[PDB]
C-alpha cells in the first residue's frame, strides 16, 4: 500500500506523459486503494464544462468540486445542481471574480485562445487559489498539441496588510505532434512542476491579484523557456548522440 | 472554425488555408482572435502562407485589433524572409505601430533594419 | 519541496477524474 | 477484473522506456502483488517488449552482439544469430542467452549485406549493433537488416534508443524496400519529457550481383537515415519557434510584459 504509492508514482514518471488520463485510469483499476492518493500527487489534464446560466466555458478540478458537482466561476452555481454547495465568502467571491477577469485577459494575451479559470477559498490565516489554463491545438491533420497548466497559490498576510507571503506551486503539461515527410511523426510530451515563495507589498496600486498575476506570469514564462531550452533541447542532443 | 483556422495559419498548413479559400471564405476577415490571416502567418514567419494569402487578395496593410500591420508583425517577431517578402510586395513601411514608431524605428534586429532603410 | 495549501474544508465526495 | 488486472500489467510493461524495463517491472510487480498470475499472464509481454525493442544480447564466445527481433524468433524460446549460424535460448526476463547450438539459398546475399551493414553501423553509430536475416517470405527472397543503438545514463536521468528495420524483397532485377525508423528518448531530471518518433519508408530500387547490390543497399540506408536524423533536429527549431508558440507565446503581441494595474 504505502510502498505501492512509491511504485505508482515512479511508474507515472516513466510511462508516456501524453497518456496520463488513461494510465491513471488503468492504474487505479489495478490497485483501487490508491484512487485517492494518486490524484492528490499527479496532476491530470483539465476537462472543460459549459456554464448553463451565461454560456461560458470553465475548467474542472477538485478545488471547485463538491460531491459530484462543480462550481462555475462565472455564475457561482454548482452543476449538477446542489442545494447547499460550498461557496466562498461574499468578500472572497468578489476577489474571485476580479481574479478570473484578470487571468482571462492574461490568457488572451499569452495564449490567444483556450480557457482559463480561477477558484479561491479561505484559510485560517489568509486564502488560497487555483489558476487553470487549457489551450488545445486543433485544426490540422499533421500538427497537434495541447497545453494544460495548474497554479496553486497560498496567500498569507502580515504587517497589518501591507505585505504578504505568496507560496506558488505550478505544473505545466505540454505535448506536441508533427507528421511531416522528412521527420516522419514526432511526439514531444512533457510535464514540469516548480515552486516559488515570495514576499510582496500589498497596496492600492499593488493588490493581491497583481502580485499573484506577476507571480504566475513569471513562472509560466520561466517554465516555457525551461521546457524549450533545457528539456526539449536535451532530447535533441540525445538524438544527435545516438547516431 | 476560427480557432482551427488560426492554428493552421500559425503552423503553415497550406492545405487547410487552401480549403478555407476554396470554401469561399474571406481572407480579409478579422478572425475571432482579433487579427487577420496575414497577421497570423506573418507573426509565425510562415513565408509560404503569406505568399498564398497575398495571391488571393489579402490586404497587406490591414491592421489588427492591436493596430499592428502584417509587416510590423513580421518585424516585431524577427522573421527576416517574411519582412523581405512583404516589402517586395508593396507593404507600406511608413505606418506607425501602437507605440508610434515605424517598423524601422522599432526593430532591434539589424538585418531587418537594413531592409527597412 | 514545501506543501500545497489545504483544500477547501467541508466538501463531500472523494477524489475522482473525468 | 482478474484477467483485466493482468491485462493492465502487460500493457504497462510493454510501454517501458528503453533502458528502464527493470524499474517499470519492479513497479508492476509490487502493484499486482502476486507473481503467480503475473507469470502466466505477462510472459508474452516480456518477449513482445524485447523483440519490439531490438534488444541486444552478448553471447559468450562471440564478439558481435545479436539483436532480439521477431525475425530471429524460431519459436519455443529460441532465437537465431544468422551471423554466427547458431540458435540459442533467450531468457526474456533475465535478458540472458544460453545453450548455443549450430544451425542457404539466401546465404550469399545475407552475408554480403551483413558485411556491408556491419561496416556502416560501426562507422556511423557509437554503440550500435546490427543483425541481418535472409529468409523466403511468401515465396519471395527477403533481406531484413536490423539496427539498434542506445545510450543508457540513469545517473543523468536520461535514456535513448534508435531502432531501424529495413526489409528488401529481392525480385530481380528490382527490389521492394519497406523500412521503419524509430527514436525514443526519455529525460527525467526534476521533470518528465519523452520524444517518440517514427518514419515509414516504401520504395523500389535496382539490383544486380550480391556484392554490388549490398553496397547500394547500404548507401540507400545511410542517406535515408541521415535525412531522417537531420530532419528531426531541424524540426526541433520548428516546434520551438512555431508549434509551441501556437499554444502559448513567450511574450504577447505587444512584446511587453503584462501591466496588471491597467487590467485592475
Amino acid at each position: 500500500s504505502d510502498q505501492q504509492l512509491d511504485c505508482a508514482l515512479d511508474l507515472m514518471r516513466r510511462l508516456p506523459p501524453q497518456q496520463i488520463e488513461k494510465n491513471l485510469s488503468d492504474l487505479i483499476d489495478l490497485v483501487p486503494s490508491l484512487c485517492e492518493d494518486l490524484l492528490s500527487s499527479v496532476d491530470q489534464p483539465l476537462k472543460i464544462a459549459r456554464d448553463k446560466v451565461v454560456g461560458k466555458d470553465y475548467l474542472l478540478c477538485d478545488y471547485n468540486r463538491d460531491g459530484d458537482s462543480y462550481r462555475s466561476p462565472w455564475s457561482n452555481k454548482y452543476d449538477p445542481p446542489l442545494e447547499d454547495g460550498a461557496m466562498p465568502s461574499a468578500r472572497l467571491r468578489k476577489l474571485e471574480v476580479e481574479a478570473n477577469n484578470a487571468f482571462d485577459q492574461y490568457r488572451d494575451l499569452y495564449f490567444e485562445g483556450g480557457v482559463s479559470s480561477v477558484y479561491l477559498w479561505d484559510l485560517d490565516h489568509g486564502f488560497a487559489g487555483v489558476i487553470l489554463i487549457k489551450k488545445a491545438g486543433d485544426g490540422s491533420k499533421k500538427i497537434k498539441g495541447c497545453w494544460d497548466s495548474i497554479h496553486v497559490v497560498e496567500v498569507q498576510e502580515k504587517s497589518s496588510g501591507r505585505t504578504a507571503h505568496y507560496k506558488l506551486t505550478s505544473t505545466v503539461m505540454l505535448w506536441l505532434q508533427t507528421n511531416k515527410t522528412g521527420s516522419g511523426t514526432m511526439n514531444l510530451g512533457g510535464s514540469l512542476t516548480r515552486q516559488m515563495e515570495k514576499d510582496e507589498t500589498v497596496s492600492d496600486s499593488s493588490p493581491h491579484i497583481a502580485n499573484i498575476g506577476r507571480l504566475v506570469e513569471d513562472m509560466e514564462n520561466k517554465i516555457r523557456s525551461t521546457l524549450n531550452e533545457i528539456y526539449f533541447g536535451k532530447t535533441k542532443d540525445i538524438v544527435n548522440g545516438l547516431r | 472554425c476560427d480557432k482551427e483556422f488560426m492554428w493552421a495559419l500559425k503552423n503553415g498548413d497550406l492545405d487547410e488555408v487552401k480549403d478555407y479559400v476554396a470554401k469561399g471564405e474571406d481572407v480579409n476577415r478579422t478572425l475571432e482572435g482579433g487579427r487577420k490571416p496575414l497577421h497570423y502567418a506573418a507573426d509565425c514567419g510562415q513565408l509560404e502562407i503569406l505568399e498564398f494569402l497575398l495571391l488571393k487578395g489579402a490586404d497587406i496593410n490591414a491592421p489588427d485589433k492591436h493596430h499592428i500591420t502584417p509587416l510590423l508583425s513580421a518585424v516585431y517577431e524577427g522573421h527576416v524572409s517574411c519582412v523581405k517578402l512583404l516589402l517586395s510586395k508593396g507593404a507600406d513601411k511608413t505606418v506607425k505601430g501602437p507605440d508610434g514608431l515605424t517598423a524601422f524605428e522599432a526593430t532591434d534586429n539589424q538585418a531587418i533594419k537594413a531592409l527597412l532603410q | 519541496s514545501f506543501a500545497k495549501p489545504k483544500g477547501p474544508a467541508g466538501k463531500r465526495g472523494i477524489r475522482r477524474l473525468i | 477484473s482478474d484477467e483485466e488486472k493482468v491485462r493492465i500489467a502487460a500493457k504497462f510493461i510493454t510501454h517501458a522506456p528503453p533502458g528502464e524495463f527493470n524499474e517499470v517491472f519492479n513497479d508492476v510487480r509490487l502493484l499486482l502483488n502476486n507473481d503467480n498470475l503475473l507469470r502466466e499472464g505477462a510472459a508474452h509481454a516480456f518477449a513482445q517488449y524485447n523483440m519490439d525493442q531490438f534488444t541486444p544480447v552478448k553471447i559468450e564466445g562471440y564478439d558481435d552482439q545479436v539483436l532480439i527481433t521477431e525475425h530471429g524468433d524460431l519459436g519455443n524460446g529460441r532465437f537465431l544469430d544468422p551471423r554466427n549460424k547458431i540458435s540459442f535460448k533467450f531468457d526474456h526476463l533475465r535478458k540472458e542467452a544460453s545453450d548455443p547450438q549450430p544451425e542457404s539459398a539466401l546465404k550469399q546475399w545475407r552475408d554480403a549485406c551483413d558485411s556491408a551493414l556491419r561496416a556502416y553501423v560501426k562507422d556511423h553509430y557509437p554503440n550500435g549493433f546490427c543483425t541481418v536475416y535472409g529468409k523466403s517470405i511468401d515465396g519471395q527472397q527477403t533481406i531484413i537488416a536490423c539496427i539498434e543503438s542506445h545510450q543508457f545514463q540513469p545517473k543523468n536521468f536520461w535514456n535513448g534508443r534508435w531502432r531501424s528495420e529495413w526489409k528488401f524483397t529481392i525480385t530481380p532485377p528490382t527490389a521492394q524496400v519497406a523500412a521503419v525508423l524509430k527514436i525514443q528518448v526519455h529525460y527525467y531530471e526534476d521533470g518528465n519529457v519523452q520524444l517518440v518518433s517514427h518514419k515509414d519508408i516504401q520504395d523500389s530500387v535496382q539490383v544486380s550481383s550480391d556484392v554490388q547490390t549490398a553496397k547500394e543497399f547500404i548507401k540507400i540506408i545511410e542517406n535515408a537515415e541521415n535525412e531522417y536524423q537531420t530532419a528531426i533536429s531541424e524540426n526541433y527549431q520548428t516546434m520551438s519557434d512555431t508549434t509551441f508558440k501556437a499554444l502559448r507565446r513567450q511574450l504577447p503581441v505587444t512584446r511587453t510584459k503584462i501591466d496588471w494595474n491597467k487590467i485592475l
